[PDB]
């Protein structure tokens, strides 16, 4: 019967789909580790598979996965328990240090460039021929914080050349510097940007970037995982 | 007071984005279309340019000329009346040539030979597209997968009105040109053919529609979720790991103790929908050719 | 085990309930208030599901079958054997689909991001229960509810269906089905087309999103973008099973005749219903 050999044939093909899926999604964060750092016991049920090479351009190199892994990072955290599965309590500022929700990754300290080689995302005004299109212009507006004081003002939005959209928006605070928030974690409203996140006293403490005019990937990592831990880590001041 | 990310506070426009070169004819495409601040809420303004060489022109003249042949025969059977027209729009139909007439191309016009010249319009249309989305991925260096993926809807679509028909025996057996009268025909072909429900490749076909609809729900919202790590540019995730990577990794880790990567979640998405109609034709394919009864089939195999 | 960059993710805080009571893992499973809950819930149900197939005679999986009450029933309790396990286990599943929700929330808490998955999963839950207690509850029985069962389940859909004639005519239903296909067709191309740029041809070096932009423009004229597409991915779905849980909690109760006969309304119309020709005249 053809029927059944289709059907029996179709399943056994899936079969090999399905360890193909699984392994291809072993590709970052293999091998497994215990919570020491050192190679777990227990791999899994399906062994990497082999490395694929994505060549980058603008001569950045490449990327060869599976690789070695490590976090090329101090990890500020310590067991609470003598026993695998529990919590790893900060052993300073969690939100300095980078950990639990506050985290970054070792990211290439370099900006990431658009198809012709130029720099993704530029602050507006550096940015030939952009300009507001729609909605409320958040340029000049005060920046309040979960505490319900202003932080600063914002003075720019950093913008995405190639796919045209608001990313950051540039804040400056009271001693005259500035520091970028995630468009994804502030609100617009008529009088006010407002920033649910954060209070007031910890907008100093979000990382800076080394160039005014651009920003690495690094960087970037640092500040929105920086802004992210506040929800939790500041939530005694919300 | 958090906001969600699902419209988009503030647009900014900068100037018309004529795209990449690499090796494409620039002489072929268009020039920029109008910005929709309506449409920038959601996704992207701009709208244009499009890519139109001989392949592109031959194939909206023939999806045209296949859709003016029916709109024509529906017009005849509305007695060239307005109001019967868009009265009864959704009951028309362009049916195919009568069993009688078997595969052969003799049908009076008004009895077949209609829906086999429409026909010929949407092969000529369809698969010709197809092979805009091979070049226009070739011409960028980019990989074929568009055009792979678009072939597996073309198996269906080609098994439906072409390959099961001929395998039958008569163009009788392919889909006719109808709101209402293509939902009868399926209907009918399932009543035909014992219950769809006992087709395997049916109800495969089923899981891999409701599992896409389960992924990109999935896929949609890790994604936004992880939006404030800048999650979203997945090519630049994919070749420097950063942490929203990580968070979406470890989410469904936690939940359901899942492998998951950024690039392989996309590996998920290509084939949960690829099955479908994949599977599908399979299933179609089959009835009447070789299983004339699936409760029946059911039963022994 | 933990990935490689996992050990800093996991610190304590996050829960909705019980402080630190619960908050730990079990392998790579995360547990909390409502991971406990959850196996509550499940554990409890599927004990009584294997109770079920004790009185219903058989251990085979393509078998076992637990149908609610009868109609006869109406809206109250029935013996256990006679549509009280169903409802036991109905209650059993909500509680922990409930319960998954929380547990995604509380995992969102602790990795600091959105909310968007566990919302999305709310819509599931809810085409669940509109099947199964809002629809039952409003037509006056849990008889009308689907049984748990692989392939008598198959037969409720395909009997309730008939009910009204062809269910393809369920206006309701046009439109779900066409956020599932579309979706389809979406998730497709979303999938080939980073797919595309991340492996290009042979020796070629990554694309961009520019690329991608590119491509799409020249092949239909538009990009929705980068965050466009998850966007767009997401509304698709969920409106697929917004209009899904629609198109049946309208059936049997504002509507409960045949479903073609809706669409009469339309050729009725004053201004054209009596002019000949046509199909209807
Ligand atoms: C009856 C059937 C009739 C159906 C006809 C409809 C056609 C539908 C085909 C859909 C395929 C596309 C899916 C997407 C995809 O990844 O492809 C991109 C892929 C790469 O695109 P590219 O631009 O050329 O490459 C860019 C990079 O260089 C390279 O980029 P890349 O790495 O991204 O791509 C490499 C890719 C290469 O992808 C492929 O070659 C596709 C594989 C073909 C499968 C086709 C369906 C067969 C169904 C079988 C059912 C039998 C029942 C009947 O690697 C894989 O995906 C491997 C697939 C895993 C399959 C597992 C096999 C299991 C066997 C059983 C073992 C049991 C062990 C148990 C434990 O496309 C292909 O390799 C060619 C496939 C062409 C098929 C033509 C058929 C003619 C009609
Ligand atoms: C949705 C509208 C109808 C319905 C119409 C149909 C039709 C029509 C078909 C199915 C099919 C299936 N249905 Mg049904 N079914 C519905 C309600 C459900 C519910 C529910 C609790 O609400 C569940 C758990 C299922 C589960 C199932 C699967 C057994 C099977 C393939 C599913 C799939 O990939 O989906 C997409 C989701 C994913 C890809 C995620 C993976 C989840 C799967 C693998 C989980 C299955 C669990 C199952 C074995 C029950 C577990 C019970 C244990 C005691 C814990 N159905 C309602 C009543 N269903 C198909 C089938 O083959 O039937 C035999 C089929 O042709
Ligand atoms: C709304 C848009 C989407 C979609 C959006 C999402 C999103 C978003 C999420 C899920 C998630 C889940 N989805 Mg989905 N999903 C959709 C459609 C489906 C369908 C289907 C038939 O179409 C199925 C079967 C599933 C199944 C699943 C599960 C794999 C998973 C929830 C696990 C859980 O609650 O565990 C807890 C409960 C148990 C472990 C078992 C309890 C069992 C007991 C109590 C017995 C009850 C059995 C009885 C009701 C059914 C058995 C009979 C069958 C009909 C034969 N989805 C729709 C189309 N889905 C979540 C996830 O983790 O995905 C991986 C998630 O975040
Ligand atoms: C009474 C009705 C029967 C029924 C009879 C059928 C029949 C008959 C068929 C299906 C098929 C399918 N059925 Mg069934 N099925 C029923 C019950 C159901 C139920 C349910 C919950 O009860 C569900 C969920 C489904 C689900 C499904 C799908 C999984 C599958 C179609 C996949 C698809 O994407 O097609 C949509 C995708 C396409 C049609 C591809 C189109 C491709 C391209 C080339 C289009 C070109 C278009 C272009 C020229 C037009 C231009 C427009 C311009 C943009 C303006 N069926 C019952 C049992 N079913 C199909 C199948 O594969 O079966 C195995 C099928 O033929
Ligand atoms: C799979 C089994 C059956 C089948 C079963 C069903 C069922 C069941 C349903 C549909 C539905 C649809 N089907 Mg059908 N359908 C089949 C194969 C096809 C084929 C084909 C080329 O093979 C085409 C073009 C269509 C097209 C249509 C659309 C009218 C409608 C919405 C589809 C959709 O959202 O697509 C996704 C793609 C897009 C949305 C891209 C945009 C294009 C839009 C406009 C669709 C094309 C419309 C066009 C053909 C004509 C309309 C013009 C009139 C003047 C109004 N079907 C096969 C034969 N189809 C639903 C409907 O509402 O019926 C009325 C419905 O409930
Ligand atoms: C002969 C049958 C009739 C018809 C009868 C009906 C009936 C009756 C119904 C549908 C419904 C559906 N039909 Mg119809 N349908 C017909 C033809 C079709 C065709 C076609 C191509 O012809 C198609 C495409 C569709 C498609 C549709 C969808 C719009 C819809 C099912 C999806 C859904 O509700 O998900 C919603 C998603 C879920 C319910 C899943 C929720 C699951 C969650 C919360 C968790 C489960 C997890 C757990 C058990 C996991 C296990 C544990 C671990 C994983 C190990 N129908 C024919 C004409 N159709 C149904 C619907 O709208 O339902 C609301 C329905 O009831
Ligand atoms: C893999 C399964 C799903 C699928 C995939 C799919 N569809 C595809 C492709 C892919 C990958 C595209 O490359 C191609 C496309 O160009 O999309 C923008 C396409 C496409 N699928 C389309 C429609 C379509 N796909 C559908 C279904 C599906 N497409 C399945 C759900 C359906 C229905 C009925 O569900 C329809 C109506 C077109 C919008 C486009 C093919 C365009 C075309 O052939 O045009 C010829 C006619 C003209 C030029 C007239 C003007
Ligand atoms: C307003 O007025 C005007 C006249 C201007 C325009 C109006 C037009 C209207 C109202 C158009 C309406 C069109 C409709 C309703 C179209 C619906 C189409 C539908 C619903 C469904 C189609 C399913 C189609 C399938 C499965 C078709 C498969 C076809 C093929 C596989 C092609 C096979 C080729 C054949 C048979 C030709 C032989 C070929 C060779 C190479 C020998
Ligand atoms: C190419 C399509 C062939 C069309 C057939 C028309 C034949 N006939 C006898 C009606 O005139
Ligand atoms: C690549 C995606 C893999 C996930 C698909 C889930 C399969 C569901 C199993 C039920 C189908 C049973 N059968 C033969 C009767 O159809
Ligand atoms: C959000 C509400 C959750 C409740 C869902 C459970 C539905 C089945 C309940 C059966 C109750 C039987 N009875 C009449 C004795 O109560
Ligand atoms: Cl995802
Ligand atoms: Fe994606």
């Amino acid at each position: 019967d053809l029927a059944s050999l289709a059907i029996y044939s179709f399943w056994i093909f899936l079969a090999g789909l399905i360890y193909y899926l699984q392994t291809e999604n072993m590709r970052e964060g293999y091998p497994l580790e215990n919570e020491d750092g050192t190679p777990a016991a227990n791999q899994g049920p399906f062994p990497l598979p082999k490395p694929k090479t994505f060549i980058l351009p603008h001569g950045r190199g490449t990327l060869t996965v599976p690789g070695p892994e490590s976090e090329d990072r101090p990890i500020a955290l310590a067991r609470t328990a003598v026993s695998e599965g529990f919590p790893h309590a900060p052993t300073g500022d969690p939100m300095k240090d980078g950990v639990g929700p506050a985290s970054w990754v070792a990211r290439r300290d370099l900006p990431e460039l658009d198809g012709h080689g130029h720099n993704k995302i530029k602050p507006m005004k550096a940015a030939a021929g952009f300009h507001v299109s729609a909605g409320k212009n958040p340029i000049g507006l005060p920046v309040r914080g979960c505490d319900l004081e202003i932080a600063g003002k914002v003075v720019d939005i950093w913008v995405d050349i190639p796919e045209q959209m608001a990313r950051f928006l540039e804040v400056e605070l009271k001693d005259g510097s500035t520091r970028l928030l995630p468009m994804q974690m502030v609100k617009v409203q008529s009088n006010r940007v407002h920033v649910n996140a954060l209070s007031s006293d910890l907008f100093a403490g979000i990382p800076t970037i080394k160039s005014p005019t651009e920003v690495t990937l690094l960087e970037e990592d640092k500040i929105c995982g920086y802004v992210a831990g506040g929800l939790m880590y500041a939530a005694p001041k919300r | 007071a958090e906001y969600q990310n699902i419209f988009s506070q503030v647009q900014v426009r900068g100037p018309a984005d004529l795209g990449m070169t690499e090796d494409v004819n620039l002489a072929n495409r268009s020039g920029v279309g109008p910005f929709s601040t309506l449409l920038g809420w959601f996704g992207n303004a701009q709208l244009g340019p499009i890519y139109l060489g001989s392949l592109g022109v031959l194939s909206l003249f023939s999806g045209l000329m296949w859709f003016f042949t029916i709109g024509i025969w529906f017009w005849y059977q509305a007695g060239w009346n307005p109001a019967v027209f868009l009265r009864d729009l959704f009951f028309f139909s362009l049916e195919p040539p009568a069993p009688e007439y078997g595969l052969s191309f003799a049908a009076p016009l008004k009895e077949g030979g209609l829906w086999l010249i429409a026909s010929f319009f949407m092969f000529v249309a369809v698969w010709s597209w197809w092979g805009r989305t091979y070049l226009r991925a070739q011409a960028l260096g980019m990989g074929k997968h568009t055009a792979w993926a678009f072939l597996s809807a073309i198996w269906l679509w080609m098994v439906l009105g072409f390959i099961r028909p001929i395998l039958m025996g008569s163009w009788s057996e392919a889909v006719p040109y109808g709101i209402f009268s293509h939902l009868d025909w399926t209907n009918n072909f399932s009543l035909v053919h014992g219950n769809l429900f006992y087709n395997p490749f049916h109800d495969l076909s089923i899981a891999f529609l409701f599992g896409s609809a389960h992924l990109f729900a999935m896929h949609g919202a890790t994604i936004l979720a992880v939006s404030r790590f800048g999650g979203e540019r997945e090519l630049e995730q994919i070749a420097d790991r950063g942490t929203a990577a990580e968070r979406a990794a470890l989410f469904w880790r936690w939940t359901m103790g899942f492998n998951w990567t950024m690039e392989g979640i996309h590996r998920w998405a290509i084939w949960m929908a690829v099955l479908v109609t994949l599977t599908g034709g399979i299933g179609i394919l089959l009835s009447g050719t070789v299983v004339d009864n699936w409760y029946v089939w059911g039963q022994n195999h | 085990a933990l990935l490689s960059f996992e050990r800093k993710y996991r610190v304590p805080g996050g829960t909705l309930v019980g402080g630190n009571l619960f908050d730990f893992w079990v392998g790579p499973f995360y547990v909390g208030f409502f991971g406990v809950a959850t196996f509550f819930f499940a554990a409890l149900g599927i004990i009584l599901i294997a109770w079920s197939a004790v009185l219903q005679g058989t251990w085979n999986p393509q078998l076992i079958s637990v149908y609610p009450p009868a109609l006869e029933y109406g809206l109250g309790g029935a013996p256990l054997a006679k549509g009280g396990l169903w409802q036991i286990i109905t209650i059993c599943a909500t509680g922990a689909f409930v319960s998954w929700a929380l547990r995604e929330v509380e995992i969102c808490r602790k990795l600091g991001i959105g909310y968007h998955i566990p919302f999305a999963f709310a819509f599931a839950i809810l085409a669940y229960l509109t099947l199964v207690l809002f629809r039952p509850v409003m037509m006056g029985a849990w008889g009308y509810a689907f049984p748990y069962g692989i392939w008598t389940h198959l037969d409720w859909v395909s009997n309730t269906g008939y009910t009204y004639g062809n269910f393809h005519y369920n206006p309701a239903h046009m439109i779900a089905i066409s956020f599932f296909y579309t979706n389809a067709l979406a998730l497709a191309l979303h999938g080939a087309l980073v797919l595309s740029a991340a492996n290009p041809e042979k020796g070629k070096e990554m694309r961009t999103p520019d690329h991608e932009d590119t491509f799409f423009r020249d092949l239909v004229g538009y990009s929705i973008g980068t965050l466009g597409i998850h966007r767009l991915g997401l509304l698709l779905s969920l409106s697929a099973v917004f209009f899904s849980a629609l198109c049946m909690i309208i059936t049997g109760t504002i509507w409960f005749d045949q479903w073609v006969d809706w669409w009469q309304w339309w050729v009725k119309l004053p201004w054209w219903a009596n002019i000949p020709g046509g199909i209807n005249g």
